[PDB]
RNA sequence: UGACCUCAAAUCAGGUAGGACUACCCGCUGAACUUAAGCAUAUCAAUAAGCGGAGGAAAAGAAACCAACAGGGAUUGCCUCAGUAGCGGCGAGUGAAGCGGCAAAAGCUCAAAUUUGAAAUCUGGCGUCUUUGGCGUCCGAGUUGUAAUUUGAAGAAGGUAUCU
RNA sequence: GUGUAAAGUUCCUUCGACGAGUCGAGUUGUUUGGGAAUGCAGCUCUAAGUGGGUGGUAAAUUCCAUCUAAAGCUAAAUAUUG
């Protein structure tokens, strides 16, 4: 079918006609609101690969998100501490761009629940990305056996918690020998290494 | 028990046997191995000798795994033999009949060669030997069979 | 902070260690809990066994390469032998392995004869199966009906056979082999480019 | 299309196959995936494209 | 067999009886299709070249070979891939000559 | 703190000795005596009984 | 005179979110006292305080794994590895993982395929019934792709001996 | 039970679609036991198809081993000053 077509253009993002589509669509996406309803997806196969599906209860939005790095929130750039605290610039958020997209599509519609997310384009002060979100309350997912799971109340704002596709990349959940500190929870893994096991027989 | 310690038996006296003049104190000298190069030099030079610097090189990533090899010795080796059947073997052992003696099977990576064998053939089996177990072995009338 | 002649001491305790003390008081109430929940867990279904039958694999590492224990699943080639699905094998009390594979072929014998021991026993009701027929069995404990065995290890008399090389040597060759081995056939490789091209 | 599964359930009432009683359809093609797996397959002899998709 | 039955050397460890291992198909994961082939080329067609691609092909028509790959792997980012994306401009430079 | 140590660990050779020494101390009349017991018109220890 | 696309309005038909609790849970943000007998890297600590989000558990989870063996085989926890490899003004300090024994064990789902001899799919209104729903019917959604079919352990399309 | 249905089983042939501003690279900051750089994040560059990742010392050449990312669900063993 076309789908394959789609994803194989998709990769070629420095040709000529991929350039131009990209610079048309920047612009129009930065003249609408910062979150705004996208009335389909700008890439259907790539809203495909993540889960959507053309079906009542499959929500888009489009959200427009402020790159570079996090500025430390200090007055006046004084921490008061020690000179190892005292960076303010070139300071970095632990979370992508797309999750904080995802965060803030959520919170907007508070309803749904955020299946997933991708990049759609970018310019030097933006990244815009497309957020599948499904909605829980609708008959045509409470009756689809492939959609249930998302109705159970376990993935309440699971953007908000790194359980999404973005959120699992940043917390670290992989498998391997470099995940060795974040593979099952950084902070769970943490306590089980700093936890003293005392037993009724000590040994 | 408490009732056998001497808190019980300083009770009444002032200072619980840490002196007058020197008045039982928070940390003086530092904490735990503080000054170590500077007031705690004359007991770790005199204790603890080598225990500033770096010697050697590192290993990244060590598998202690690859290393291991349990040690056995060859006044050690019969006690490998079943004990049932022990001194039917140190008697009827001969060149066309001598016992099998699986060291790897019982959790030994080389045979080494302190002691004396008795004078009797067997036939060991192991991943590695020394140069002087294995002759000792031969001289017995035995021999050392590699496996892996 | 540092006197007399005592060992030097690396005691981690300088964080707030106190807040993550896990002190064990319910060891013997999680024995019985546990003890509670097999029983449940087993009169549920009874007959039927509580445990699936495990392959037979050997330990990984040149520690453990003597050891064998109970693995994970059967291979499907394994199941393949003697003619049982994967899907089918998951059903009866048989358990399956996708990612295991069989280079060799003692582990395979051993787990084929395994399943093969497992299938002889195994009886398989249906509809026509009356509950008479089914009192009449016990529930079997799989792990020690079919328990995992290490093999002996080689005991009792043979010939004594010297070869000429003692086994000393054979070791410090194989070493000196494997040590020169690179620079040797890198040596061998120019010695052989220079007298044959400029023996063109 | 309910008109023809009608006519299709009267035939198969009679025992037949109910494909001889329908003729076979020749209609336009549509949907992007199947027409261009047709085109890929050499089977459309004309494909007319929306200008403003 | 296929080990050396010793502990030590070259091919050190314990004879086995080998056992031929069905290929699974998740190793059949790098092979190329008659599907992925046919798409690729026609959105080659479609795309087209990137801006440094065509700087890639410009150093290669004038004998620029080493300075191609120090060009693609200061792209691409590794040496293998800058191999690879240079033979690739070449071929392209080789369908362009008839 | 809860973390203090309750439960003591003694070996199991030395556990099974001082079972055995209670077991045979149980055969002494004057031992159980001193232990308080009213044995005094018991003809003999051990004190057997049937399985009835 | 009507479609379509995009975007609005309605006290439109029907829904949904917010807030609370704190012991455990998933993230963000984030110190300093303190230790180093001073102190700035370090340490305290990837902790306290602050913010967002859940459940009866959460998270993780059926390998882009571990290994280097004669190979293991989703995840989690315990014992051990191990105060070890390593990191560290190589100072004070700090510090995992593989293997091994055990507790518990369970596996799978999409996207990428022309149903193309028939959108076979679904929300809703109306009617009716035996009502966590069925049936009938009519709009609507949907071809910029809803069903069936396949998930790499495979699998598909043809042929194939028949069996369970 | 509408089971001329659904599913599995043997063999042959032709095939076998497998996720992109992502992998990966540089640099910056933070973090880690991860040390010519463990993870995460920002910015710049930006792929391929037996390709890609990993193989704890940076690099090129030659092999080998092992998985199959950039999409998703899932009880139990585990935690529990409410």
């Amino acid at each position: 079918g076309a789908y394959k077509y789609l994803e194989e253009l998709q990769r070629k993002k420095q040709s000529d006609v991929m350039r131009f589509l990209y610079r048309v669509r920047c612009w129009e996406y930065r003249q609408k609101n910062v979150i705004h309803r996208a009335s389909r997806p700008s890439r259907p196969d790539k809203a495909r690969r993540l889960g959507y599906k053309a079906k009542q209860g499959f929500v888009i939005y489009r959200i427009r998100v402020r790159r570079g790095g996090r500025k430390r929130p200090v007055p006046k750039g004084a921490t008061y501490g020690k000179p190892t605290n005292q960076g303010v610039n070139q300071l970095k958020y632990q979370k992508s761009l797309r999750s904080t997209a995802e965060e803030r599509v959520g919170r907007r519609a508070s309803n749904l629940r955020v299946l997933n997310s991708y990049w759609v384009n970018q310019d030097s002060t933006y990244k815009y990305f497309e957020v599948i979100l499904v909605d829980p309350s609708h008959k045509a997912i409470r009756r689809d056996a492939r959609y249930n799971w998302i109705v159970n109340p376990v993935h309440k704002h699971r953007e908000a918690r790194g359980l999404t596709s973005a959120g699992k990349k940043s917390r670290g959940i992989n498998k391997g020998h470099l995940f060795n500190k974040t593979k099952a929870g950084r902070r769970h893994t943490w306590k089980k290494h700093n936890t003293l096991s005392l037993w009724r027989y000590r040994s | 028990p408490t009732r056998l310690t001497k808190t019980r038996k300083h009770r009444g006296n002032v200072s619980a046997g840490k002196g007058r003049i020197g008045k039982h104190r928070k940390h003086p000298g530092g904490r735990g191995k503080a000054g170590g190069q500077h007031h705690h030099r004359t007991n770790l030079d005199k204790y603890h000798p080598g225990y500033f610097g770096k010697v050697g090189m590192r290993y990244f990533h060590k598998q202690q795994n690859h290393f291991w090899r349990p040690e056995i010795n060859l006044d050690k080796l019969w006690t490998l033999v079943d004990s049932e059947k022990k001194d039917e073997y140190l008697s009827k052992s001969s060149a066309s009949a001598a016992p099998v003696i699986d060291t790897l099977a019982h959790g030994y990576g080389k045979v080494l060669g302190k002691g004396r064998l008795p004078e009797v053939p067997v036939i060991v089996k192991a991943r590695f030997v020394s140069k002087l177990a294995e002759e000792k072995i031969r001289a017995v009338g035995g021999v050392v069979e590699l496996v892996a | 902070a540092i006197s007399k002649n005592l060992p030097l001491l690396n005691n981690h305790f300088r964080k707030h260690w106190q807040e993550r003390v896990r002190v064990h008081f319910d060891q013997a109430g999680k024995k019985a809990s546990r003890r509670q929940s097999r029983l449940r867990k087993a009169a549920k279904i009874a007959p039927r066994p509580i445990d699936a039958l495990r392959p037979v694999v050997r330990a990984p590492t040149v520690k453990y390469n003597r050891k064998v224990r109970a693995g994970r699943g059967f291979t499907l080639a394994e199941l393949k032998a003697v003619g049982i699905a994967p899907k089918y094998a998951r059903t009866i009390g048989i358990s399956v392995d996708h990612r295991r594979q069989n280079k060799s072929q003692e582990t395979f014998d051993a787990n084929v004869a395994r399943l093969q021991e497992y299938k002889s026993k195994l009886v398989i009701f249906d509809k026509k199966t009356k509950a008479s027929e089914v009192a009449s069995f016990e529930q079997v404990d799989v792990s020690a009906t079919f328990p995992v065995e290490q093999p002996a290890p080689e005991s009792g008399l043979r010939a004594v056979e010297v070869p000429e090389q003692t086994a000393y040597r054979t070791l410090r060759l194989a070493r000196n082999e494997k040590k020169y081995k690179g620079i040797r056939e890198k040596r061998a490789k120019e010695k052989a480019e220079a007298e044959a091209e400029k023996a063109k | 299309k309910k008109e023809r599964l009608t006519k299709e359930a009267a035939a198969i009432a009679e025992g037949k196959t109910a494909k001889d009683v329908s003729p076979k359809p020749v209609v336009v093609k549509y949907g992007l995936n199947h027409v261009v797996s047709l085109i890929e397959n050499k089977k459309a002899k004309l494909v007319l494209i929306a200008n403003d998709v | 067999m296929a080990k050396s039955g010793i502990a030590a050397g070259v091919n050190k460890g314990r004879k086995t009886t080998a056992k031929e291992v069905a290929p699974k198909i998740s190793y059949r994961k790098g092979a190329s299709s008659q599907r992925t082939v046919f798409v690729r080329s026609i959105v080659k067609e479609v795309a087209g070249l990137a801006p440094y691609e065509r700087r890639l092909i410009e150093l290669i028509r004038n004998a620029g070979e080493k300075r191609a790959k120090k060009l693609a792997k200061k792209r691409l980012g590794t040496h293998k891939r800058a191999l690879r994306k240079v033979e690739e401009m070449t071929q392209v430079i080789a369908e362009s000559r008839r | 703190k809860t973390w203090r140590r309750w439960n003591v660990k003694v070996n199991h050779n030395e556990k099974r000795y001082a079972t055995a020494s209670a077991i045979a101390a149980s055969a002494v009349t004057s031992l159980v005596l001193a232990r308080g017991h009213r044995v005094e018109q018991v003809k003999e220890l051990p004190l057997v009984v049937s399985n009835e």
